[PDB]
DNA sequence: AGGACAGCGTGTCAGCAATA
RNA sequence: UGCUGA
């Protein structure tokens, strides 16, 4: 159910110069595929660092077994082998896709926004590989450090 | 002091105006006439539409009753209005409103009939009128032109009119807004063909699927309007 | 002191305030602190008698007619009320403007107008 | 035949009013109440299920009429 | 040589009222420049006008231009012949400073018969009509005043009013008791549309 | 008929004492 | 008429 994996590495910890409290906003850039990520990422409940790697997948289940989610949170769930590989698990919803501005050029890049509550996300790259997205989809943004 | 005096001096001024313009309301024909009858306006605003509904008829509200569209629609007007509106009376006037500004670019010119039949001038100028005086104060070469259309010119086919005739007036005018659909303003329809155009535009490259279709948006803000009455 | 040369009948000053407009930036205007209309009529070639304005809306309303002071009148309330950042709609001064110009003649809407 | 088929917002105020005062001095209520103690509250009820037999008779400013049915008109 | 440019002006101004009156005119006369006209034509009775009606050819206007800065009673009757003897009905005095006040009741007590009006001089220089703020007017027809009372089940009276020496009722040479339809460009809905009793 | 002028006008909102 | 409250 995984809608795109790839390993990051964190370039810039926050360069816009907004700084809310918690929050902090990840400017990575993907390895082998020149992909780039915005990730507004709770820094309290796990602290991220500049020259960092992490590998980052979404999805659109946490069973990884083809079940579709329910729409809803029981903390009580007994299939327990939702994906636990990954330290900082979000769940949002993608609310803007905009092919990118180059006209007269192949351009056909995409930017996926996701919103995860108030934690926005941008995902920018081939759109070959950003195909499983589409506005107003549910996805899970999970992450692990390596 | 001056909240005090201010104060002393605004509630005479509103006193008078509101022992005035007291009893004026709309009537049953839209039109606004004072207590004996007396007609001051044959349309509130100049078009109807009170204040408080026409703030979402706005441009730059339109991608937002586009977007909420589906809860609009079964919300207030519903399918049940939409195809009970029959709007072929007040499309074809736009449609013969739209031809005759198609017509005259510039509509202050001075159209006319005989204004018309001077394309001829370079005729009349070349040898024809070249030997006269003011006759009777016109001139020579405007009694060739006079001779010429008077009467050596067909006696019912001689249809320089049409080509110089008044622009239809304004729906709102003829065709009584209120029972009517798809009458309104002059000023909204052509706010709804410049968004119209420029949403057909956007469609194409949204990466975000519409199910709305711009002759359905179109009757949407047709109603929103004759609503706003 | 009361003896003056000469001087147009009613205008006490002009002066061209250079610049109105950042679109089209170019416009000149020449504003006056009298108000005699006829006597800017002869110079149609050097200034633009149409687009010609007037605070006063009794001497628009003897040169032009009253549907003309009419719009004079609804732009004096709104920019009257302009300097306070106040906005009334439109749909008010209309009617306002219509009742008070409904007979032919502009009537103050006081005493004397009942 | 001419007028708005709709009905305005005074109008269903003042019908409202005329049929929860009728309802009140004893009038048979064609609504099947179901418990609710307030006129005005069975004379929405009755105005939503078309049952109000009264006829606005609207003025035009020069003496002529209109007879609409409280039925015949499209209460938004 | 500015007299000309007056006579150029007051010539052009008093074409287009013909026209919008609804005379024959020739669109040279409403596009003649300057150097055109003083070619053409010096004196102040061979710019004097005579123009025919769309319909009614026997409907013609005569213009005057006096040459008595202050028209009188006696100058009045001296072209009151002219048109008596040619044979028309309407006439229209362009007065370079006023008429003796006893002169604007001559021209009214002269009947249907031979009906006249003064134009000031300074009035000419420019075409009001084509101010930003004026809007258009229109004579109504005898038979769309008709309609137009029916249509809002009016009275004639309890219509708004236009004075009968309004500045464009004067223009567009409307006498009382004609209804004048109003086009405003108005910035809310377009084209907004009313009506003035003549009065 | 150029004035001189005498002549009407209004003025947000409720309480208390107290006294005509 | 002197006070007072928005």
């Amino acid at each position: 159910g995984i809608l795109f994996e790839d390993i990051f590495d964190v370039k810039d910890i926050d360069p816009e110069g907004k700084k809310f409290d918690r929050v902090s906003r990840l400017h990575c850039e993907s390895e082998s595929f020149k992909m780039d990520l915005i990730l507004d990422v709770n820094i309290q409940i796990y602290p991220v660092d500049l020259g960092d790697k992490f590998r980052l997948v979404i999805a659109s289940t946490l069973y990884e077994d083809g079940t579709l989610d329910d729409g809803e949170y029981n903390p009580t769930d007994d299939r327990p082998s939702r994906a636990d590989q990954f330290e900082y698990v979000m769940y949002g919803k993608v609310y803007r896709i905009e092919g990118d501005e180059t006209s007269t050029e192949a351009a056909t890049r995409l930017s996926a926004y996701v919103s995860y509550g108030g934690l926005l996300m941008r995902l920018q790259g081939d759109a070959n590989n950003l195909h499983g997205f589409e506005v107003d989809s549910r996805v899970y943004l999970l992450m692990k450090k390596l | 002091v001056d909240t005090a005096v201010k104060t002393s001096r605004s509630g005479y001024l509103q006193r008078c105006i509101i022992k005035h313009l007291e009893g004026l309301v709309v009537q049953y024909d839209l039109t606004v006439r004072d207590s004996d009858g007396s007609v001051v306006q044959f349309l509130y605003g100049e078009d109807g539409l009170d204040i408080p509904k026409t703030q979402f008829l706005q441009p730059k509200q339109f991608p937002f009753l586009a977007s909420n569209y589906e809860v609009i629609m079964k919300s207030q007007h519903l399918h049940e209005v939409l195809s009970r509106a029959d709007p072929k009376k007040a499309l074809h006037h736009f449609r013969a409103i739209k031809k005759w500004q198609s017509k005259h670019p510039n509509t202050l010119l001075r159209r006319g009939a005989f204004l018309s039949y001077s394309q001829k001038i370079q005729e009349a100028v070349k040898a024809l009128k070249l030997e006269s005086e003011n006759r009777n104060g016109r001139s020579p070469g405007t009694q060739e032109m006079l001779r010429m259309w008077y009467e050596l010119d067909e006696e019912s086919r001689r249809k320089y009119q049409k080509k110089a005739a008044a622009c239809p007036d304004p729906s709102l005018s003829v065709w009584r807004p209120d029972i009517y659909f798809a009458s309104v303003s002059e000023t909204f329809e052509t706010k709804v063909d410049d968004y119209s155009q420029e949403w057909a535009a956007q469609t194409e490259k949204s990466y975000e699927k519409s199910e709305l279709s711009l002759d359905r948006l179109r009757t949407l803000l047709q109603l929103k309007w004759q609503r706003s009455l | 002191h009361g003896a003056v040369i000469y001087a147009t009948k009613g205008i006490t000053r002009c002066l061209l305030n250079e610049t109105t407009n950042n679109k089209n930036e170019k416009e000149l205007v020449l504003n006056t602190e009298g108000i005699n209309l006829p006597e800017l009529f002869k110079y149609a070639e050097v200034l633009d008698l149409r687009r010609l304005y007037s605070n006063d809306i009794h001497a628009i309303a003897n040169t032009y007619g009253i549907e003309a002071a009419l719009r004079v009148i609804e732009k004096e309330i709104k920019d009257v009320f302009a300097v306070y950042g106040i906005a009334v709609d439109p749909r008010h001064l209309s009617l306002v403007a219509d009742y008070m110009c409904f007979e032919g003649v502009y009537k103050p809407l006081n005493r004397f107008g009942i | 035949r001419i007028t708005t088929p709709y009905m305005t917002k005074y109008e269903r105020a003042r019908v409202l009013g005329t049929r929860a005062l009728q309802i009140a001095m004893c009038a048979p209520v064609m609504v099947e109440l179901e418990g609710e103690t307030d006129p005005l509250l069975i004379a929405m009820k009755e105005l939503k299920a078309r049952k109000i037999p009264i006829i606005i008779r609207r003025y035009l400013p020069d003496g002529s009429y209109e007879d609409w049915g409280v039925d015949e008109l499209i209460i938004t | 040589e500015e007299e000309t440019y007056r006579l150029w002006k007051i010539r052009k101004t008093i074409m287009q009222l013909c026209h919008d009156r609804g005379y024959l005119v020739t669109q040279d006369e409403l596009d003649q420049t300057l150097e055109e006209f003083k070619a053409q034509s010096p004196r102040r009775t061979d710019l004097t006008v005579l123009v025919a009606h769309n319909d009614d050819p026997t409907d013609q206007m005569f213009v005057f231009f006096p040459e008595e800065p202050k028209v009188g009673i006696k100058t009045i009757k001296v072209y009151c012949q002219r048109m008596q003897e040619e044979n028309i009905t309407r006439a229209l005095i362009v007065v370079q400073q006023g008429m003796t006040p006893s002169a604007k009741q001559s021209l009214v007590d002269m009947a249907p018969k031979y009906i006249l009006e003064q134009f000031l001089q300074q009035e000419l220089l420019i075409n009001i009509t084509e101010h930003e703020l004026v809007p258009e007017h229109v004579v109504m027809t005898k038979e769309e005043v008709t309609e137009l009372l029916a249509r809002y089940k009016l009275r004639e009276n309890q219509l708004p009013r236009i004075q009968a020496g309004d500045p464009v009722a004067r223009y567009f040479g409307i006498k009382r008791g004609q209804v004048v339809k109003i086009i405003r460009p108005s910035e809310t809905a377009g084209r907004y549309i009313t009506y003035r009793l003549v009065q």
